[PDB]
Parts: C-alpha cells; sequence; structure tokens
C-alpha cells in the first residue's frame, strides 16, 4: 500500500504541538518510514504552499484581521480529506481567546477564533501540550483507517469516534466543563483524573469534589477529555491490552 | 418629523455654536455638547452627566460622573480612542444619588444606552433615570497604541506637545502648543482603526437625544440635529434663553449635502462588512448582532 | 536595484518573510526581514491578570523554548513583589534551564543541516532518508533532545509548559529517586553531546572551506564575510539570567528602548523580481506590494540606541570575548554551548537537597514597583518587567531574543546572495512565535 | 627611510603636525602625530582658584566640546567635596551632554566629507558648492547643528560654554515652555540624524570598496588595514560618564599613569624628503629639523602602561563588543550613535519635573580629598581630577580624549600612504586645543 500524506499547517500558535509529535523519538522516524510522507511543513521542509493533504495536522487558532491566516485556514480545507485540530489552540482557543489587541505592531490583530469556527474540522486532539502519545495513536489509526482492511478500518474508525464526536460537540473548552456537563449531570465520582491532566496546577478536589481556580485556567478543555464521564466508549477501553499490542506493533523493528 | 436613512429621524437641524465665550475657548468646534450639558445641569433637567474627562497618560480619556459645570467643561475636545462611556451609567444611580443622568458618547454609546433602556439586563434603575442624551458624530476610533503610533511616528509629534487633534479634509491633523502643525494621509491610518467600527452602521449618532458633529459647518461651528422630545424641550429652551447663535443648515457650507455623503459611504461600506461576516469561513460564518 | 521576496520562510519557527533589494548581481543591497506572525498581544492582555496566572499564558508564547518564559515572567513577578526563593527551587530551576538549552539546540541542528554538506563533498544532508551517516546523526540527536525533555519534565513538571514553577518557587520538590535518574540521564548526555557538538563542529569548518553551496539548481557564491555587521552584542549570562532583586544586575535597563519598525526597516516597494524555481514553490509573483514598515509583526527594542545581536555568540563575546563574527561563528558558538549545560546539571543536582524548602515562607502581594528578570533563552536574553500590586499586573512588557535579532539580522543581510539569504536567517535560530507574542 | 613632514594639519580643531618615516614606496615606517598648540595650562592655573571658577575657565580648553569640560570639572568638585545633586539636576546635564554630541558629531561630517565620493563617482563631495547633493546634505547638517545647539541653550544656558552648571547642580531649571519645546526639537532631529546616519554610512561603505583615493592630482592606493593599531580602547560609558562618588566607577584611576611625549615619540630628525603640490601648499622644505619628544605639546596618559583610543568606536567595543578596527570602523562607530542621543533626550524630558529642585540644599566646602569625574565626551573618555579644601582646588589634573588619542593615532599611522595619513587622523575626530589645554 501507499502511505498517506500529512501535512503540518501552523496558524497561531506557539510550535509546541509540532515539538510534541517530534517527542515521538524514532516512533515518529518509524512512521514517516514506513507510513506517511511529510507533503508540508514551514518548520522542518521547504514546501512553501499548502499541498494536497490526506491528513492535516491544524495547530494554533486564526486571527480574524490578518487576511492570509484567513486563506490559510479555508485553503487547508479545500485540500484535505482529514481535518485534524491539533491541540488546545486549535480546538477550543485556548490562550488566545485572551487576546484583544493594543500591541505594537498590528493593534488591530484582536480576534482570534479556534478553527472549527472558520471550517469543518473532523477529530480533535485536545491538550496543551498534547501528548505525543494521542498524536502517534491519531496517526497510526488514521493510516489504517485508509489503507488496511475492514477489520482495522473498522477498529481505527471505532477509536477516533470520540475524538470526531468532541469536534462537534463545541469549540470551547475550560475547567467549567466540569461543572455543566460532568457534576451538573449527576456524573462525577471523584476520581481526581482531571486534577492530573490540567497543565496549570488550576483542579484541587475538595471533599472528593472538583475545585477549579477559574483565573488560573488558560481554557484548554484538557480536563474535560481526560475525566473519564465524558466519553467512555467501552467497545474500545475495554480492549486495552489489545488496541495496545496492535499499537506497539505498527512501531516495532 | 423627517426620517432620513443616512441621518436617523430628526425634527430639524441647524447649524449652530455656543453664546458662551469662555466655554467656545477649548470646544473642538461649537461648543455643543459641553453648552448643552451646562444648560442642562443649570436649568435641572439633569443632576450629572457622563462625560470624557482628563485620564492617566496624555490624549487617554477616562469616563466621569461630572456635577459641577466646572467638572464638565474638563472634558472638552475630542480624544481620538476609546472612552467607555457606559461603564459608569449604573453607578450614577446607585453612589452617586442622581435622579437624572445625563450620558455623552459616541453613536455606539448612545446604542447601549437606549438598549439599557428598553432591556435592561442587571441594568436596574437605570431605565427611568436616563434623563438627556448628547451623541457626538463618528466614522470610526482607534486604540491608545494606535493614537500612539499616529501621533509620534506617522505625524513625528510628542504627546506632551499637542493642544488639539483633528480628523478632517483626508488628513489626521495634529496642532503643537507652541503653534505647529502636522498631518497624516488617512490611507495610512486605515491599519490603526479598532476592528469593531467596521459593523457600525451609525454616524450622526441616530438614537441621540439631540445629536451634533463637525461635519457640514465652518470651523468653530456644530452641525447639530433635534430628534426627541426632551431633545427638542431643551434645545428650544436654550436658544429662547440665548444660549446659542443658529443658523439654518440649508444656507450654510458645504451643509447636509457633504454629510449624507459621508454617512452613505460608512453605512454602505460598513454593511458590506456585515454581510461578508455571514460567508466567513466555509459553509461556516460569522455573528450578526443584527440578525 | 530589483526588488525579490521569500514568503513564508522556512527551517525556522513561526512565520516570517525576506523583502530584498539587490543589485545586478543578485547580491542584497539592503534587506528586510520582518515577522508576519499575528500579534496575540500577550503583554497588553496580561493587565489586570493575577501575578500566577501571567507566566503560565506567557509559557504559550512559544513551545520550543517555554522554560524562558516562566521563568523569566515568573521571577519578574517576584522581582517586583520583593520576593526570595529558596535555594533548592533556585537549583530546580537551573537544571529545568540547562535541559531545555540541549534539546533546543539540537532542534536546531535538524533546521540546519539540510544546507550543510557531508563534509569533502556535494551531498548535501538528508536526515528524513533512511541511509548513513544522515540516520545514526538523526539518532543521537533524538535521543539527546529526549534525555533533555525528560530532564525538564522531571524538574520542571512538564517539558512543554513546564507546571512545576511559582511564585516563590516551585510546587515539587524531587524524590531521591528522581535526582538519581537525572543524573544518570546527564551523564549518558553529556557523551552524547560531546560527540554531536564534535560532529557540527566539522561540518561547519568544512561549509568555511566551500566557495559555493548549490540552491535549486545553481551554484550560489559563498562569501566570505557572510552575514556580517556592525551592531555587536548584548548577553547577561553565560548560562542562566539575572534579575533587578540582584546586588548587581548584568542588564541596565536605562540603556534600552523600543520603538516602532518605523525607524528602521523600508517603506513601500514593488516586487520586480521573482524566480519559480525556488525550492519548493517559487519567490513572491512581480508586481507584489510590501512595506516592511507596516507588515512588520514586531517592535523593534534597541541598546544604546540600536539594533543588537543576541543568542549563544552574544553571550561568548561578552563573557569569553570570542571574537569571531557572522553565519558560521554564530553556528560554531552555538555548538561550544552543549557540554555546558549538562556539566551545570551534575553540578546542580549534587547540590540539590531533595528534603530541602521549594516555597517561600511570605509571598508579598506588591505595591506597584517596576521589577525586571533576564533569562539567557537557547536564543538570546530574554528580558521581563513588571509591575505587580495587589497581586495584580498592573503593566507588562516583554523584550523577547529574537525581537532583538530581527533588525540586525536584517542588516547582516547586505552582500549575500539573495539565494542564501535564508543562510544567513538560520544562523539565528530564529523564533517568530516568540519574536512577536 | 626618508622623512616626510606636514605643518600644519587641516581639517581638524587646533594645531597639530605629522612627522613621517616612510620606505621606499613611500608607507609609513613610523609616524608621529604631535601637537604644536601652546600650552595655556590650565590645570596649573587652576591652583588657589575659588571651586566654581575652576570649570568656566576650563570649559574656555574647548569651544567645540565645552560641555564635556564644564561637566567633568563640575562633577570633580562635587566628587572631591561629597556633593550629592538633585535628579532634576542630572536630568538638565544629560539632555545638554547628548545634544551637544550630536553637534560635535555633525559639525565632524562636515570636516571629512571631502575625503570621500559621492558613491559610485570619482566626485569627491564638495560642499561649499551650490550644487547638489552636496547643497541638501549641507542643508540637513546645518539644522541639525541648530536644533542641537538649541536644545544646549535651553537646558544648559548657553551652547558655547554653558552657564547653568554650578557646583551642587544648576542655577536653573526650565519653564514648562522650555521642555514642550526642546521635546519638540529632539522630535525633528531624530528623523534627521537617522537620515543622515543612513547617508554617512553609505558613503563609509563605499570608501571601503575603493582600492585607490585621489590626492593632489596622483592615486594614492587605500590599503585594507587602514589605521589598525594594536592599543586597545578604553571608555567609561555608552552616554554620560562616571564619577567618583558611584557605588562602582567605571573608571579605574590605578590603571593611569602619564608620562612625558618622551617615552613613545621619535627624537630628533631632519626632513629629507618634500612635496610642493601637497594640497594646498606643500610639505616642509627639505633640511628642516623636527623632534617630536621636544615638540610634542601634550603629555601622554596610559592605561596599564600603554597608550589607547578613545571615542566613539571605543564605547561600543567596550560596551557591544563591536569588532571592527581602524580607520573606516571608527567613522562607523561615530555615526552609529546619532539615534542615542535624541531617544536619551527625550527620555530625560519625560521624568523632568520643571517644578523640581536643582540645587542640593548643602554644598560642602571640602577637605582635601581626591575625587575625580569621567566624561564621555564625543570624542572620548574626558576625565578631570580634584582636590578641593575650603572651596579652593588645591590640586588638578585633566586627561582628555584627544591626549589619549595623540600616541594611538600614531602608531596607527604604519602602513599607510604618507599621502593619506591625514585621513587615518581624521577617524579620530581630533580637538588639539582640548589635547593640551
Ligand atoms: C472617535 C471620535 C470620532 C469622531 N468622528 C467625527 C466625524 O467623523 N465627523 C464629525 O463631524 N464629528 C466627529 N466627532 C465629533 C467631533 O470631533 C466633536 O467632538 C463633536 O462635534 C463635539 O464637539 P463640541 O465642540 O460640541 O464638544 P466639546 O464642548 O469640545 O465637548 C467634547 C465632548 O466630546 C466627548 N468626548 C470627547 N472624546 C470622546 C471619546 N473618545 N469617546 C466618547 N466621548 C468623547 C466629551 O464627553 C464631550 O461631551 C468624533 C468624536 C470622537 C470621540
Ligand atoms: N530562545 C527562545 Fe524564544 Ni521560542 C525566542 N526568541 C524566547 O525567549
Ligand atoms: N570631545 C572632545 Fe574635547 Ni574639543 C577633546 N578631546 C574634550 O573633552
Ligand atoms: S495547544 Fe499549547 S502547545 Fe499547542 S500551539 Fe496552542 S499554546 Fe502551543
Ligand atoms: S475526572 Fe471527571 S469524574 Fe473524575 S473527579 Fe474529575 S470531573 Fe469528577
Ligand atoms: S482547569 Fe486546567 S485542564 Fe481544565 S480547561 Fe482550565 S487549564 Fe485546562
Ligand atoms: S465607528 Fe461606531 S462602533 Fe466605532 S467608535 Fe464610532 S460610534 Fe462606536
Ligand atoms: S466558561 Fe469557565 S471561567
Ligand atoms: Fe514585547
Ligand atoms: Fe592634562
Ligand atoms: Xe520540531
Ligand atoms: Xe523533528
Ligand atoms: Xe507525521
Ligand atoms: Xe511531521
Ligand atoms: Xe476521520
Ligand atoms: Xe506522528
Ligand atoms: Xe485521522
Amino acid at each position: 500500500t501507499n502511505k498517506i500524506k500529512i501535512g503540518h499547517v501552523h496558524m497561531s500558535g506557539c510550535t509546541g504541538c509540532l515539538v510534541s509529535l517530534a517527542d515521538n523519538n524514532l516512533g515518529l522516524i518509524k512512521i514517516l518510514d514506513d507510513y506517511a510522507d511529510l507533503v508540508y511543513c514551514l518548520t522542518l521542509a521547504d514546501v512553501r504552499h499548502i499541498p494536497e493533504m490526506d491528513v492535516a495536522l491544524v495547530e494554533g487558532s486564526v486571527c480574524l484581521q490578518d487576511h492570509e491566516s484567513v486563506e490559510d485556514i479555508k485553503e487547508t480545507r479545500k485540500k484535505s480529506k482529514i481535518v485534524v485540530a491539533l491541540g488546545s489552540c486549535a480546538c477550543y482557543g485556548n490562550i488566545t481567546r485572551f487576546s484583544r489587541g493594543g500591541q505594537h505592531n498590528q493593534p488591530q490583530h484582536e480576534s482570534y477564533l479556534p478553527i472549527g469556527d472558520l471550517i469543518d474540522v473532523d477529530v480533535y486532539i485536545p491538550g496543551c501540550p498534547p501528548s505525543p502519545e494521542l498524536i502517534r495513536n491519531v496517526a497510526v489509526m488514521a493510516y489504517l483507517l485508509l489503507e488496511g482492511n475492514e477489520e482495522q478500518k473498522e477498529l481505527a474508525g471505532k477509536y477516533l469516534k470520540p475524538l470526531m464526536d468532541l469536534a462537534k460537540r463545541g469549540t470551547s473548552g475550560c475547567f467549567c466543563d466540569l461543572m455543566y456537563d460532568v457534576i451538573n449531570q449527576g456524573l462525577c465520582m471523584g476520581c481526581g483524573t482531571c486534577a492530573a491532566s490540567c497543565p496549570v496546577h488550576a483542579i484541587t478536589l475538595e471533599f472528593g469534589k472538583p475545585q477549579g481556580e477559574r483565573d488560573l485556567c488558560i481554557k484548554c478543555g484538557s480536563c474535560y477529555g481526560a475525566c473519564p464521564r465524558s466519553f467512555f466508549n467501552l467497545d474500545v477501553i475495554s480492549e486495552f491490552e489489545n488496541i495496545s499490542e496492535i499499537i506497539a506493533k505498527a512501531l516495532k523493528d | 418629523m423627517i426620517e432620513d436613512p443616512y441621518l436617523g429621524k430628526y425634527v430639524t437641524c441647524v447649524s449652530a455654536r455656543s453664546t458662551d465665550k469662555e466655554i467656545l475657548k477649548k470646544a473642538q468646534d461649537g461648543g455643543i455638547a459641553t453648552a448643552l450639558m451646562v444648560y442642562a445641569l443649570e436649568e435641572g433637567f439633569i443632576d450629572g452627566t457622563i462625560v470624557a474627562g482628563e485620564g492617566d497618560k496624555p490624549w487617554q480619556p477616562k469616563p466621569v460622573v461630572a456635577m459641577t459645570r466646572e467638572d464638565i467643561l474638563k472634558a472638552r475636545g475630542t480624544r481620538y480612542n476609546i472612552s467607555p462611556q457606559i461603564s459608569w451609567l449604573k453607578e450614577a444611580t446607585r453612589s452617586f444619588g442622581l435622579d437624572k443622568v445625563g450620558v455623552t458618547g459616541v453613536c455606539c454609546q448612545m446604542q447601549a444606552v437606549r438598549k439599557a433602556q428598553l432591556y435592561p439586563i442587571n441594568m436596574r434603575d437605570v431605565p427611568g433615570k436616563v434623563a438627556f442624551t448628547v451623541g457626538l458624530f463618528c466614522m470610526e476610533n482607534f486604540s491608545y497604541k494606535s493614537l500612539q503610533s499616529i501621533v509620534e511616528d506617522h505625524a513625528n509629534q510628542s504627546l506632551g506637545s499637542v493642544k488639539k487633534m483633528e480628523i478632517t479634509k483626508g488628513k489626521f491633523w495634529v496642532y503643537t502648543e507652541r503653534g505647529n502643525v502636522a498631518t497624516v494621509p488617512l490611507k495610512a491610518t486605515h491599519k490603526y482603526e479598532q476592528p469593531g467600527c467596521h459593523v457600525c452602521l451609525d454616524y450622526v449618532s441616530n438614537l441621540a437625544d439631540i445629536s451634533t458633529g463637525s461635519v457640514g459647518s465652518p470651523d468653530g461651528w456644530s452641525t447639530v440635529f433635534i430628534r426627541t422630545k426632551v431633545g427638542n424641550e431643551i434645545w428650544s429652551k436654550a436658544v429662547a434663553d440665548g444660549m446659542f447663535e443658529t443658523k439654518p443648515i440649508e444656507e450654510v457650507k458645504p451643509g447636509l449635502d457633504l454629510l449624507r455623503k459621508l454617512a452613505k459611504e460608512k453605512i454602505d461600506k460598513n454593511q458590506k462588512t456585515v454581510e461578508e461576516r455571514k460567508t466567513f469561513g466555509i459553509n461556516k460564518g460569522l455573528r450578526n448582532p443584527y440578525a | 536595484t530589483k526588488v525579490v521576496e521569500i514568503s513564508p520562510t522556512t527551517r525556522l519557527e513561526g512565520h516570517s518573510k525576506l523583502t530584498l533589494k539587490v543589485n545586478d548581481q543578485g547580491i542584497v543591497e539592503r534587506g528586510d526581514w520582518l515577522s508576519i506572525t499575528p500579534v496575540r498581544g500577550i503583554e497588553k492582555l496580561a493587565i489586570g491578570k493575577t501575578m500566577e496566572q501571567v507566566p503560565k499564558i506567557a509559557s504559550r508564547v512559544c513551545g520550543i523554548c517555554p522554560i524562558a518564559h516562566t521563568l523569566a515572567s515568573t521571577e519578574a513577578m517576584e522581582a517586583s513583589i520583593g520576593c526570595e526563593i529558596p535555594t533548592d527551587a533556585k537549583l530546580l530551576r537551573i537544571i529545568l534551564h540547562a535541559a531545555n538549552r540541549i534539546h533546543s539546540h539540537a532542534l536546531h541542528n535538524i533546521l540546519i543541516l539540510p544546507d550543510f554538506y557531508i563534509p569533502g563533498t556535494e551531498k548535501k544532508f538528508n536526515l528524513f532518508a533512511n541511509e548513513q551517516p544522515a540516520r545514526s546523526v538523526m539518532a543521537r540527536i533524538v535521543r539527546i533532545r529526549e534525555i533533555a525533555q525528560t530532564i525538564a519534565a522531571i524538574a520542571g513538571g512538564e517539558a512543554i509548559h513546564p507546571s512545576n514553577p511559582r511564585i516563590g518557587g516551585m510546587y515539587h520538590n524531587v524524590s531521591p529517586r528522581a535526582k538519581q535518574k537525572m543524573a544518570d540521564l546527564a551523564k549518558e548526555c553529556l557523551v552524547l553531546v560531546h560527540e554531536q557538538m564534535e560532529f557540527m563542529l566539522d561540518v561547519i569548518r568544512n561549509m568555511q572551506n566551500r566557495e559555493f553551496v548549490e540552491v535549486g539548481g545553481k551554484q550560489i557564491p559563498l562569501p566570505k564575510k557572510l552575514g556580517y555587521h556592525n551592531q555587536g552584542v548584548m548577553a547577561t549570562a553565560p548560562m542562566y539570567g539575572s534579575s533587578s532583586l540582584d546586588d548587581n544586575p548584568t542588564w541596565d535597563f536605562t540603556r534600552w528602548k523600543e520603538t516602532r519598525p518605523w525607524d528602521w526597516y523600508m517603506g513601500e516597494v514593488t516586487i520586480d523580481l521573482e524566480d519559480p524555481s525556488y525550492p519548493i514553490g517559487g519567490t513572491t509573483k512581480v508586481g507584489t506590494k510590501a512595506n516592511p514598515q507596516m507588515e512588520s509583526c514586531t517592535g523593534v527594542p534597541t541598546y544604546d540606541g540600536q539594533p543588537v545581536e543576541v543568542g549563544p555568540r552574544a553571550r561568548l563575546a561578552t563573557f569569553k570575548n570570542f571574537d569571531e563574527k557572522g553565519t558560521f561563528a554564530q553556528h560554531i558558538a552555538r555548538q561550544m554551548e552543549y557540554p555546558d549545560c549538562c556539566y551545570t546539571i551534575l553540578n546542580c543536582l549534587d547540590n540539590l537537597n531533595t528534603s530541602g524548602k521549594v516555597l517561600a515562607d511570605h509571598i508579598p502581594q506588591g505595591d506597584g514597583s517596576m521589577g525586571w528578570a533576564a533569562n539567557e533563552a537557547p536564543r538570546g536574553s530574554n528580558i521581563h518587567l513588571a509591575r505587580v500590586k495587589d497581586g495584580k499586573v498592573r503593566w507588562y512588557d516583554m523584550l523577547v531574543p529574537t525581537t532583538w535579532n530581527f533588525p540586525t539580522c536584517s542588516r547582516a543581510l547586505t552582500g549575500a546572495p539573495w539565494q542564501i539569504a535564508e543562510m544567513v536567517v538560520r544562523a539565528y535560530d530564529p523564533c517568530v512565535s516568540c519574536a512577536t507574542h
């Protein structure tokens, strides 16, 4: 079979999403060797314009007052079969929610939206920083979804489903997700997972229940993501040993 | 009751200037906004008014509840950056204990006041205590860093030396206290406009009780629209009391024809901008507060 | 004089472009390298936020060097409020800081080698490719970065956007096992970075002995004084940094003034030279208009009224009187910083007391006084200035290393074949998201 | 070896001459540049005079740079007696100091351009002449100097021999209108000096690319290392200076020793080479005797036992590690100092409080202790040393920048065609009245 064609599109991001991918180490080189061609990535290669892509890893959000930027993200949807919001800036805005303009030398650069507000997004990879393991897993599963037998494209399509459901749920991420859609919903069980995943130590548990420092939270959506009562697809997660073995196989030398 | 589709609904329109010479010494134009609030205070139509007072950096405006003639005059002159006038609208009826609040500002600020009067959302007591609005014409506004960049880089002037600023006749004008003048072509300034002004469809402050501006009248003189019953009672009384020199707008150059043309360019340009938000994306668009 | 423009740049972080005026031979007469990254405005959104939040937001300025913005921002708050952090918190911050310099320099090796020749040949390095020696070189680099990112996560809580720093010190000290593990990793890393350092120095020495390089088919002559400028250098420490809490700060805020691109960049021009063969997609179409004064997205900080170079050569010139300048000098200086990083880590681990305190007993809330902190980030002096009052940021300012290097690199472009203008740029290890923030 | 002598020099301040030993090709082997300005003896006449008078006399050492001697002399009295001046007096002195650096550098543009070519041609600049572009360049320079002299008179009382400085501060603060006016002038001046700076840098770059220049008819080859020396540099600040009142002075008086020309200049020689065609009036007649050891009118100050270079290149090498040397390097460094002057003025005006105090409440009369002050005058470190007792100067000494540069420029003369020896000299912006005092 053919390797899929993968591009890295960089909007208003910090390149930490790209770095996370590279922090797969030899796993990334195994992927690039056997399953994917990087057709585009301004940081690593000299391809000046957005080619056609099977999978586009888009990082960062969109500044509505930068013409070239609105064009790049429209062009990316046009040129790509699967669009991935890579990281919390692309999924949910993250720190660019806080942008409000007035700084040199473009005081009018004021308004920033996550990509799903301008184009349709197929898969979310939430996190700030996003976990290398997730980016790898999503890349391998995208390859099975496109060049595997029917048994794999079925596995791969079930794995990716909650990440696709997140892209259809909305473009907002915040500590309050855990209130709205978990505690307020009767679903919280006090496991503490949200506290472990928060990257700015904004979450403590008081008497088994989440307490959010909302003026510390940078609005990344990680905690609802990781919460085992947001999505819990029993068909995938109960096969953890098997799916882990498959993934390790796909990277073995 | 005319109903221009670019000048809003109004009773009459004359070209005026205050007869109070001390007020005219630093007024931007004819001194209409200052003279109307001073007179409203002395007569008892208002007991206080929000104005753009002096702030903490040079040429940065700071909203304040003025309650004396002297505090009102402190707000003379146009400041070309944002002054969040409405932040004190509710507080005026609380700690300040006002019964009859005045408000001054540009067109969007008049709209906020009218919205608060009809849809008060945590704005208790405001609807019935707004007593007088005076609205300025406004083509667009800037942030402070924008005004800094225009004045200091493009005009090459020190802000601590500037006595007056004016947008007119296609140029940004800076006047210094020692007597020099500098200009900037308005094409250069277009990157520096506040993006939220690009969806504004109101030029002569349609929703004010009285409206006032510069265009249409000679230097030192204001183009004034009287619009509401409140605007009419107060303006009549003030002319009767000698507070104003008038002249019908028809017998003044450039007069109401120039004004209608600049209003028309603003709405059509911005209306286009409003239309494109709808298809800004691919299968997706941006919000429209007007839908 | 003609006008050629490369947009976007590649093999650097972020979004910039080169707008070059060239003579009849295609040599730069006056080039402008400018940012076209949209301005997120961190310094303005900071105002009114808590002193705890602002460093965690500023970290998200850049994911290659988040350590630099977390530390410079946190220590600007500590300096504004007068907070002295415990010794064991300082030791963990230095370990975090040196680990991150190792990973950043190694990443930059990946970005610059495609312009370099396998010594003595006319084959350029291709690292992607499953051929030697490229592939065993990529393996060394991958393990260096991995060691570096692991040490950073241990001492810093997270390798990208460290969680452990806080106003007053760190959230956590590390366990006896953690300390053994960082020591073990830094022993392995010291061997590797010595190998990599020697490897890169030989490749650069071979480049200094070439007369031309090949760019999209053609031979491009390699000038002797490639990338020279007369701006001088500015550095605050050979390793860590300096703050206004110090008895003798090594940065003088009285010598700094930030202006707008207005004073140093070119005005409007029109592109009358184009090359569709430039790898890979050609240059800007003829007839395009450009205005670096107005398209540049950064401010221009100056020292004694002039732009300056910052970064690894800035540091070695300031502290050891390193006396070579230009593109290849910058590459050399950067590689020479590899071993210090690992010796520092090991010295710091040796003095670290894993039972020691990491949080100052008292954190004052601030009275509105100005403080500043300089972090010697992988690319240069990173200076954050702050006024904190009642635990809130009332005034904030960031003078980031690539911001300093933009006007200085631009001037360094004179005398270069426009086809290797990007090579002059890459010697600065540019981070355009940082520079713009 | 032959002996040619140029006397007097021209297109510099004051009265000096060049006494050159040349090889069979006319290249300098060992040249002596020495002062022949009569010694007015300011330092000796100072003894017994009041501490108020001595700075006003010392100002009359030189009318191009009177600010430097007024300030260095006044602040040496303040340092000897232990007087701390008010902040608003310091701010006015810095405004005065930076304005004067602008006018001095611009004046020096007038003096050096006749040796420079309109770029790309073989026409030399003639500024006198009512032709372009010379005439619009003279107009820019004339308005720069005029702005500079006006700011100096406002903050300093007088543009030549400022009246406002006094022991303990200034006679006058300025009015709100005065402050607005200096701000307005410095805004206009910043635009102009940027233009002039770019203009001069291009002219110098064109000179660095020439192989010869024309001197009284003949082609004179332009050596690559023109004006190189190995003496190093000495500087105390990038802008203002330093005094013995400072917590950490930036000059060390323990490293200084002034000797007589005896140790560094040549003994008696006889001129056996002459050229009547040297523009305009030829050189010294053959058979004339010369003795630089005995005709030199200055003393030779040293730092670590050796002469040093001072001035704008000294400053940029010390504070930014500026790494070019020689004649054209010196010209470049000097032009790069234009913008700092105007940014400083504007920053200072912004902090000045026109209602603030300008005179220290107490002026002590002195107990005979030694104090010193360094002013970074337009040409280099200007150091006055003093002992004041009972309001009288008991001991005085002046180490003036051109005094430092005399032996150092002399050594820089090696390897130059004797016909462009004067060009090597002019890069130092010499002031021979200063050097002799
Ligand atoms: C951004 C801005 C844009 C404008 N654009 C136009 C235009 O395009 N065409 C035209 O004819 N006129 C325009 N005007 C109005 C004009 O410049 C005069 O200000 C107006 O005619 C009032 O003059 P006056 O002599 O009556 O008022 P004065 O007696 O001088 O009193 C000044 C009034 O202006 C208010 N004010 C001043 N600055 C601000 C500010 N940033 N925000 C809110 N309120 C403020 C004060 O509360 C005060 O009541 C603009 C004003 C502003 C602030
Ligand atoms: N090194 C580095 Fe960053 Ni991505 C830059 N420039 C900043 O501090
Ligand atoms: N600059 C200068 Fe003077 Ni005319 C000299 N040398 C002195 O201080
Ligand atoms: S999600 Fe975090 S790591 Fe990714 S671009 Fe946004 S700030 Fe960087
Ligand atoms: S992760 Fe989910 S279920 Fe577990 S404590 Fe947090 S909100 Fe409650
Ligand atoms: S609380 Fe922490 S994990 Fe959840 S959205 Fe805020 S920053 Fe992210
Ligand atoms: S243009 Fe409209 S929205 Fe912008 S300031 Fe003027 S009245 Fe307000
Ligand atoms: Fe900044
Ligand atoms: Fe002397
Ligand atoms: Xe990367
Ligand atoms: Xe990589
Ligand atoms: Xe990939
Ligand atoms: Xe990639
Ligand atoms: Xe998908
Ligand atoms: Xe990947
Ligand atoms: Xe995918």
